RNA sequence: GCCCGUCGCUAGUACCGAUUGAAUGGCUUAGUGAGGCCUCAGGAUCUGGGA
RNA sequence: GGACUUUUACUUUGAAAAAAUUAGAGUGUUCAAAGCAGGCGUAUUGCUCGAAUAUAUUAGCAUGGAAUAAUAGAAUAGGACG
RNA sequence: UAUCUGGUUGAUCCUGCCAGUAGUCAUAUGCUUGUCUCAAAGAUUAAGCCAUGCAUGUCUAAGUAUAAGCAAUUUAUACAGUGAAACUGCGAAUGGCUCAUUAAAUCAGUUAUCGUUUAUUUGAUAGUUCCUUUACUACAUGGUAUAACUGUGGUAAUUCUAGAGCUAAUACAUGCUUAAAAUCUCGACCCUUUGGAAGAGAUGUAUUUAUUAGAUAAAAAAUCAAUGUCUUCGGACUCUUUGAUGAUUCAUAAUAACUUUUCGAAUCGCAUGGCCUUGUGCUGGCGAUGGUUCAUUCAAAUUUCUGCCCUAUCAACUUUCGAUGGUAGGAUAGUGGCCUACCAUGGUUUCAACGGGUAACGGGGAAUAAGGGUUCGAUUCCGGAGAGGGAGCCUGAGAAACGGCUACCA
């Protein structure tokens, strides 16, 4: 099928290289997962030497990490908003690594308020203890508190769904969220 | 003589591409497909034979079929299969309820029964005993050499606090 | 090569797993990761000082140097972040018991930490295939220029 | 796919084919030791010239050089052994000298005659070849 | 070429085996195991070409299949089984125990060793790391994995091994002035001491060496195998104690030994 | 005495040359496109959403 | 371990190195081309020498040399040590 | 192992070729042909075509046996000896042959994997599996559905197979489990402190992600936000723990979670014994097959430096439809323009690029013997490529396999 050899491909001098031997199965390559949104559906693929690889095609939930918060939840993936490599990925809502997506927010809400006792946006015994043991550590951040209003947080895909069948990432923040923000709107 | 092949429709013949686990094909090598012809699943006058199977028996005995009745060759061989052909509860002991087949050797009439498999026997339990035992035996073993090494490092830090108490 | 902007890509540029928690107010903004590639090459402070990202930096990237250590005079600086040196050498023809001038043009990747101009002698280090052609990396600049600021105007 | 069976020739052949004087010298040699063809001479002088080569070669390397001592004595001792080389001239410029007849005088063909027992270098042959 | 090669052409066989050119056209390809191809000695070679104990190889099968032979303690039934350096071959009949060990010419010798020295082996930790669950381990040149070694123990040090039980009883660091046995090169089989070690960051550390004859030489550190103190070796060395005489020297000793 | 060329004979080689001459082999634009693999569907039937 | 090193060519020595082939030692295949054997006894219950050495280069590595032959440095001092 | 000789003239000395001469692990052919040993051999031309036969099959006490098979004997009324067939397992990816293509390709010497996959062998390695956690989940062992066979058939034809009826497992598919401990989160109550607490759950390994640890370039101080261990209640913190490399985000570990959840023995053989509260209770010897991770070994894939024959009547080559590089992704076992998207304008060249030729596989080597050279290597060892020409793919640890398949061409 596809061959990752370099023995086609003109020489750096520009010369044309002859055919030497036929395609080998080990220099092969397979097609793209082009994994998309919704209804979990994955196909294991027999790679070299035993070893499955897991091709995601349609994924709808994934594990996402509040980085500056040291937790993680799985949430629905709302969809794709930005992609540095190809725009058609955004338009087809294709999940790939480095994709920029939106996620369910609320499970990160449910945790926060139950951990800080503060509620985003806009009375037990030892509970009060903990909530008051924290804060001065609850300040969150202007543009990350914001997104909660919408019930949709911006997060970068970090996994390689074509490979692992997972669709995992981290909520955007700080300097990095600042980047995609500026990008997102001055094109919107 | 090309065989029909269920679920291909058509009252004609076509050339399919068959694999392991499928009608009209016995592969000859681990993961081999040969491309063979096939008659469709739609009855036509081009057939030599229909294979048919009674489903409801009408009003008149059909001589060589209803009138006569052949037995099943083999009887139950696994543990519970016996239990399930006779209905016994894991209690009634299979070893008598296995099925015995007579045979004569000129003037010696023989008797031969299966070999219940998956039968729970003392030998099995013994091996089950040894499994669990060795799993734990080494468990503790590993914990032993474990703390045996923690010492080596602990009275090495007393050898580095008597070395650092020398000079 | 780089210079300016730093964040001039469609992708956000950053070092992998070098987190900065915005919760924790800082005076340097971005924590940076660098290494000493070994073999006796000082990692120029302009790698530590700098802001460039470059995942192929032998000092601030995930490339590692090992194998051949070569030197050549820089002969072309026209490709972004990679140059092409010319290593020359005399070759022995034994029937004639004499030598002849040959050469090679090894293409090598160069980290923003160095600023190189054409003519400079360089010292490169082998690494994994980094591109179609480059299998080496600029690891020290030996020269400086060619006494250039002493080629100026009138008295 | 099996090992090589190795072989060699055992003789050289005269540059000029027809030196009337070399043929004289040769046929003399033959009928004097009862040999059948010129090859029996071609054989010897060949191995004779390789010896002289080795010698020549060695006699360039330093006196008391490692090789020409090890391989030096080896050559000398082997020659002296079979009784070609003379005991006195035991230091390998005689090996450089030497000559063909010296080798000739040691064939069992010839000894079988030299000490009685044959009276003719030819009776020598026949007897030997006749067990 | 599509897969593991399973044959050996006698000719491509390791030469220090001393197999004759003809009489066949294959040699035995050593099996997979504890030591590398190019540096082992299969049971078929030791039991037939050294020991002269079998004639056929078919016989070497019949011998081994009786569990007679046992390597490093365990039984070892494989005809081709790769036997390497420091291993312990023990014929249970005959009472005989051998430690595989090098000549000076550079081959394995038939070296009869004591019934009780045969109860332990020597081995060079080629590496040490940190394993699963934080357990550290060393791995010797025969692929022995030994968990929980000594903190002081690290690569290029040699180790004394019980064989009986798997574990290590002693070790010897790689110091200036320790006994050393060259396991490769044209100095393969030589023995002695260590002058000093040239470093060279990037690869190939040199090892300057002298023996009990004030003779020097150099090998790669990979080819070096610590084995004790000057004088005191931790194993019985074979005759000629790996000292290497000149060809002319050896020519004299063999033509001094002459009087019947 | 030697000796040069046209011209005439016999033989042989190579050239030029209407035939927009001919053959073989290697790449290749364009059009057409088998088959397997991947993929969206499909559900003969066959049991628990999957086969 | 820190802090730094103007560039080469040549040349010496050494590592790392397949065997067969070549050169070559040992050995009476009856000679020899070969082969890697074989040789000694208590030849009734074994003793024992062997299976060398060299070459192996252009490149790469390691190292001794500092002639020959290049290259770089302090002149708008934008020098050198502190 | 450093040699020449015949031929231009009437004669002469030179130039210079032709001729002679010698060898060829260098083919053929002619004539002749007795002995020993040794033994190459359809390479060259047509990698042109092939009748027929043979060249890959395989069983241990030890996965499966109701042959309606043999043997009967020797204890065996579940099984037991031997064993067709068939299932299961493993091998068929080695070997053997050929030199077609191939000129910076192969190949060689020399590097790299801090850039990967790896059956096997060898060494190491698993108390964690269930569930809102008293009227419980088969563990004294859970599920069917198939070959072989039985029988009914089809075709001129094949290593074609159909309909029916059976029945196995180390096939297929399921699914129980085991010490103490500690650490984490929750936290019913009580009581105001300086604050503590019943008890509730989570915690095998593997997978995916994010965050930490992984020190060391010689020594010290203050304060902010939390919050560790010991009171002699102003307070002190004193001993404090560190693996490898030239070098890492390494080896390894910790935190929050993720999974159509990887693995954690429903397997088989020889023996049959201890021990009492006599439950056929509880235990228990030797070793086979396995099983995850690591290591090792057999490998493999890429890979740095330098080195190829003739050719300028080949001087500019390279980016259509990647040519050189950057970012991101995808794809792979993995690096990488390998592919895609975006972006730039690069890369090579008189030190010969690019193109052409090769009656070109490369090497170890072979022939010729002053030396320097010249010529040769299809061909006993190594590497490589192919199996009529192309492409595609299944199986698998490993094939782009051809004594495997699918297609097109011939
Ligand atoms: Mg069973
Ligand atoms: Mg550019
Ligand atoms: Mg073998
Ligand atoms: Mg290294
Ligand atoms: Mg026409
Ligand atoms: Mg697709
Ligand atoms: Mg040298
Ligand atoms: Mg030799
Ligand atoms: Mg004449
Ligand atoms: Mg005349
Ligand atoms: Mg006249
Ligand atoms: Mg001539
Ligand atoms: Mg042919
Ligand atoms: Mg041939
Ligand atoms: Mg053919
Ligand atoms: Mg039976
Ligand atoms: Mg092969
Ligand atoms: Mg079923
Ligand atoms: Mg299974
Ligand atoms: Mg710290
Ligand atoms: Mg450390
Ligand atoms: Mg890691
Ligand atoms: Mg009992
Ligand atoms: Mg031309
Ligand atoms: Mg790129
Ligand atoms: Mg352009
Ligand atoms: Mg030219
Ligand atoms: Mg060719
Ligand atoms: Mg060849
Ligand atoms: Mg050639
Ligand atoms: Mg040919
Ligand atoms: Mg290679
Ligand atoms: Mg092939
Ligand atoms: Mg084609
Ligand atoms: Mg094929
Ligand atoms: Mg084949």
């Amino acid at each position: 099928g596809i061959s990752r050899d370099s023995r086609h491909k003109r020489s750096a001098t520009g010369a044309k290289r002859a055919q030497f031997r036929k395609k080998r199965k080990f220099e092969l390559g397979r097609q793209p997962a082009n994994t998309k949104i919704g209804a979990k559906r994955i196909h294991s693929v027999r790679t070299r030497g035993g070893n499955k690889k897991y091709r995601a095609l349609r994924i709808e939930t994934g594990n996402f990490s509040w980085a500056s918060e040291g937790i993680s939840k799985k949430t629905r993936i709302a969809g794709v908003v930005y992609h540095p490599s190809n725009n058609e990925l955004v338009r087809t809502n294709t999940l790939t690594k480095a994709a920029i997506v939106q996620i369910d927010a609320t499970p990160f809400r449910q945790w926060f308020e139950a951990h800080y006792g503060q509620t985003l946006g806009k009375k037990s015994k030892n509970a009060e203890r903990k909530w008051a043991a924290r804060a001065a550590s609850a300040k969150i951040e202007s543009s990350v508190e914001s997104q909660f209003s919408a019930g949709r947080l911006y997060a970068c895909i970090s996994s390689r769904p074509g490979q692992s069948g997972r669709c995992d990432g981290y909520i955007l923040e700080g300097e990095e969220l600042a980047f995609y923000l500026r990008r997102l709107t001055a094109k919107k | 003589g090309f065989p029909m092949k269920q679920g291909v429709l058509l009252p004609t013949r076509i050339k399919l591409l068959l694999t392991k686990n499928v009608s009209c094909y016995r592969p000859r090598r681990d993961g081999e497909r040969k491309r063979k012809s096939v008659r469709g699943a739609i009855v036509g006058p081009d057939l030599a034979v229909l294979a048919l199977v009674i489903v409801k028996k009408g009003e008149q005995e059909l001589e060589g079929l209803t009138d006569t009745t052949v037995p099943k060759r083999l009887g139950p061989k696994r543990a519970n299969n016996i239990r399930k052909f006779f209905g016994l509860s894991k209690e009634d002991d299979v070893r008598d309820f296995v099925i015995r087949r007579e045979v004569t050797k000129g003037e010696k009439t023989y008797t031969k029964a299966p070999k219940i498999q998956r039968l729970v026997t003392p030998q099995r339990l013994q091996r089950k005993r040894h499994q669990r035992a060795l799993k734990v035996r080494n468990a503790q073993a590993q914990r032993e050499a474990a703390a045996e090494y923690a010492q080596l490092l602990a009275k090495r830090l007393s050898e580095r606090k008597a070395e650092k108490a020398e000079i | 090569s780089t210079e300016l902007t730093v964040q001039s890509e469609r992708a956000f540029q950053k070092q992998p797993h070098i987190f900065n928690n915005p919760k924790v107010k800082t005076s340097k903004r971005t924590k940076r990761w660098y290494k000493n590639a070994g073999l006796g090459f000082k990692t120029p402070k302009t790698a530590i000082e700098g802001s460039y990202i470059d995942k192929k930096c032998p000092f601030t990237g995930l490339v590692s140097i090992r194998g051949k250590i070569l030197t050549g005079t820089v002969v072309s600086t026209k490709m972004h972040r990679t140059i092409v040196i010319r290593r020359a050498y005399l070759h022995y023809i034994p029937k004639y018991n004499r030598y002849e001038k040959r050469h090679k043009n090894v293409p090598v990747h160069v980290s923003p930490a160095f600023r190189v101009q054409v003519g400079d002698i360089v010292t490169v280090g082998q690494c994994r295939p980094i591109s179609k052609t480059v299998r080496f990396n600029v690891v020290k600049v030996s020269a400086a220029a060619g006494k250039a600021n002493k080629q100026f105007a009138k008295f | 796919p099996r090992a090589p069976r190795t072989y060699s020739k055992t003789y050289s052949t005269p540059k000029r084919p027809y030196e009337s004087s070399r043929l004289d010298a040769e046929l003399k040699l033959a009928g004097e030791f009862g040999l059948k063809n010129k090859k029996e001479i071609y054989r010897i002088s060949f191995q004779l010239s390789k010896i002289r080569r080795a010698a020549r070669d060695l006699l360039t390397r330093d006196e008391k050089d490692p090789k020409r001592l090890f391989e030096g004595n080896a050559l000398i001792r082997r020659l002296v052994r079979v009784g070609v080389l003379s005991e006195d001239k035991k230091k390998l410029d005689y090996v450089l000298a030497l000559k063909v007849e010296d080798f000739l005088e040691r064939r069992l063909q010839t000894q079988v005659y030299k000490l009685g027992l044959a009276k003719s270098v030819h009776h020598a042959r026949v007897l030997i070849t006749q067990r | 070429a599509r897969g593991p090669k399973k044959h050996l052409k006698r000719l491509a066989a390791p030469h220090h085996w001393l197999l004759d050119k003809l009489s066949g056209c294959y040699a035995p390809r050593p099996s997979a195991g504890p030591h590398k191809l190019r540096e082992s000695l299969p049971l078929i070679v030791f039991l037939r070409n050294r020991l002269k104990y079998a004639l056929n190889g078919r016989e070497v099968k019949a011998i081994l299949m009786q569990r007679h032979v046992k390597v490093d303690g365990k039984v070892r039934t494989d005809t081709t089984y790769p036997a390497g350096f420091m291993d312990v071959i023990t014929l249970d009949a005959t009472n005989e125990n051998f430690r595989l060990v090098y000549d000076v010419k550079g081959r394995f010798a038939v070296h009869r060793i004591t019934d009780e020295e045969a109860s332990y082996k020597l081995g060079k930790v080629k590496k040490v790391q940190l394993g699963k669950k934080g357990v550290p381990y060393v791995v010797t040149h025969d692929g022995r994995t030994i968990r929980y070694p000594d903190p002081n123990i690290k690569v290029n040090d040699t180790v004394k091994i019980d064989l009986a039980s798997g574990k290590i009883t002693d070790f010897i660091k790689f110091d200036a002035g320790k006994l050393v046995y060259v396991t490769g090169g044209r100095n393969l089989g030589r023995i002695g001491t260590i002058v000093h070690k040239e470093r060279h960051d990037g690869g190939f550390d040199l090892v300057h060496i002298k023996d009990s004859l004030d003779n020097t030489f150099v090998t790669r550190l990979n080819n070096v195998f610590v084995i004790g103190e000057q004088g005191k070796p931790y194993i019985s060395l074979p005759k000629g104690k790996g000292i290497k005489l000149s060809i002319a020297e050896e020519r004299d000793r063999r033509r001094a030994q002459q009087g019947l």
